[PDB]
């Protein structure tokens, strides 16, 4: 996020995740929907049972776009414009809810790379995952 | 906050191995250097103005070991968590006028400081009955505030 | 959300006033006018696409008075609000799924419709109960989340 | 706030306050403190009882801001940086804080303006309350 220090260490994290992306999205997903069931409701189209070929299709998708955001730092509303349009206009996705997978990808990168991940490190993804959920949730007007 | 059988021995087995010097520790350090709002209720502990000085500051470790010996106590008490922490919930209110969102955010970060510390033993299921706990823990330290 | 017998007092005398219909229409409304997505609860009930289709829902609108209707239960019954709402709960929480802050949102924009209609009669002193009234009522229909 | 309809409706709603600003950002003051006693221990040094001159001047200064903001829709990081710093930075402002005040000002203006404050005009001025209270809270770095 926004600050040069920020852009940095989110750059660092996300090249040491680099090739796990699309496994520890699918974590992060799996994490969510068990420790926060509430969220389940917006995915009764998918088997969210564990090994879920659905959960870890969508798992390399939200990756992708991650990836896509770590490169666009600075026009991350350009680069997730029809993200945007797609989580507040057409799902209407309940703001609480980014802040839930916020979380479980901070508990599943901590988890898998615990030495990488200092409080330094934490602070700054935990910035980043701020600014792309309010980027998805900007049309919120 | 109402565990399965499974998820109460889950949580057991995982609080045996915690350092609460180590972990607890961490857990207020890194609640006040992810939500740096969080440094205004400690300025009495001495310097808090860098990220570097809050994970220095022997006062915010020591007092982090205090707060994780309290979380033990909820989750060795798990049927009557308002009771448990009545007394704290009135400080929290009442003299420290601490919001208590605030709970929500530390109990955050110590899910993800037992993340860190025990790996792929934190599986899916182990954290999703800690999130029972802290969220627990938070709403009964919230209680002399409803 | 305890109240003083002053407060308890005030709460009653601005609730005979209220117009069920007309408040409670115009609080889910404006609800779902100004936080969008809480409209997706009620795509049952039809046209939701802007502002103007919600505040022209005639369901969205008789729904707001049973809402209200609810509320009213509550300020009636403030010594056992978790009893007056431990259905509702289950039904927001285990059949509706709805986030529990969005309790909270509701309770902020019923104080703003009971400001818009009372007008200088709405002092801080009077806001102040309501708030507590709201806060009371979210927390209970929350319970069953806890 | 940012979108050009949102603009419009705050630019004609805060005209609408006028000369009322200072008046109602001071009510809006003590409906914070008298109702979210919490918020009250970030003025130890002031008097806070109803009529109180501090809680007057300070409403002064902080409807100053607000209309300072409202003439600034395009550049209000740059237009409140100093405040921005002084929030965050010195005084620690805890973000939930900054919901209080503005539902409280919701509130202020919804009734002494009952007429005015429909739905639209509702969604717009907290919208921009939503951002105002952003680029207050933009250093939590
Ligand atoms: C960091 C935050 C998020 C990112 C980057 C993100 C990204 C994405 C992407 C890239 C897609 C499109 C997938 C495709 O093209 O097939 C998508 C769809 C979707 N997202 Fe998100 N998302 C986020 C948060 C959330 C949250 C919090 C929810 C709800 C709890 C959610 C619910 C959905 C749903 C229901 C879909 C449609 C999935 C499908 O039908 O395949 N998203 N998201
Ligand atoms: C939610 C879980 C929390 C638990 C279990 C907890 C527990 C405790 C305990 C056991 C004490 C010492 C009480 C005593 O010795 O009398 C304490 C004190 C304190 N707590 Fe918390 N606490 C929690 C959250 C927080 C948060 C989120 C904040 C602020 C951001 C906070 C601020 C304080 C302060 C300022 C003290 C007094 C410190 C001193 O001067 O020594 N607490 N808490
Ligand atoms: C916090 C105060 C609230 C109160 C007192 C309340 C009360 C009620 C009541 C009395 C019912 C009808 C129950 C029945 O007839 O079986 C109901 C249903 C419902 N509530 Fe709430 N509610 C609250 C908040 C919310 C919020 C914030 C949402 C969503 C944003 C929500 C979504 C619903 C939905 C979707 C229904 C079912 C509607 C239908 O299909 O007819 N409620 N609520
Ligand atoms: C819309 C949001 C806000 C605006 C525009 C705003 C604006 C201002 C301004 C203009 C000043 C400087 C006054 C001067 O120069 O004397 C100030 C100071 C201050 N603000 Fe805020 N403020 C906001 C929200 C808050 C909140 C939510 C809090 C805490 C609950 C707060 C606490 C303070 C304090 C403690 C001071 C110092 C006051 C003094 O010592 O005279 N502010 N604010």
């Amino acid at each position: 996020v926004l600050s040069d220090n920020d852009k940095t260490n989110v750059k660092a994290t996300w090249s040491k995740v680099g090739d796990h992306a699309s496994d520890y999205v699918a974590e992060a997903l799996e994490r969510m929907f068990f420790s926060f069931p509430t969220t389940k409701t917006y995915f009764p189209h998918f088997d969210l049972s564990h090994g879920s070929g659905q959960v870890k299709g969508h798992g390399k998708k939200v990756g992708e776009a991650l990836t896509q955001a770590v490169g666009h730092l600075d026009d991350l509303p350009s680069a997730l414009s029809a993200l945007s349009d797609l989580h507040a206009h057409k799902l209407r996705v309940d703001p609480v809810n980014f802040k839930l997978l916020s979380h479980c990808l901070l508990v599943t990168l901590s988890s898998h790379q615990p030495t990488e991940f200092t409080p330094e490190v934490h602070a700054s993804l935990d910035k980043f995952l701020s600014n792309v959920s309010t980027v998805l949730t900007s049309k919120y007007r | 906050v109402n565990l399965t059988a499974a998820e109460k021995t889950q949580v057991a087995n995982l609080w045996g191995k915690v350092n609460v010097k180590e972990l607890g520790g961490e857990a207020l350090s890194r609640l006040l250097v992810v939500y740096p709002w969080t440094r205004r209720f400690f300025e009495h502990f001495g310097d808090l103005s860098t990220a570097d000085a809050v994970l220095h500051n022997a006062k915010v470790l020591a007092h982090g070991e205090k707060v994780l010996t309290s979380f033990g106590e909820g989750l060795k008490h798990l049927d009557n968590l308002k009771g448990t922490f009545s007394d704290l919930s009135e400080l929290h209110c009442d003299k420290l006028h601490v919001d208590p969102q605030n709970f929500r955010l530390l109990g955050n970060v110590l899910v993800i400081v037992l993340a860190r510390h025990f790996g792929k033993e934190f599986t899916p299921d182990v954290q999703a009955a800690y999130e029972k706990v802290v969220a627990g823990v938070a709403n009964a330290l919230a209680h002399k505030y409803h």
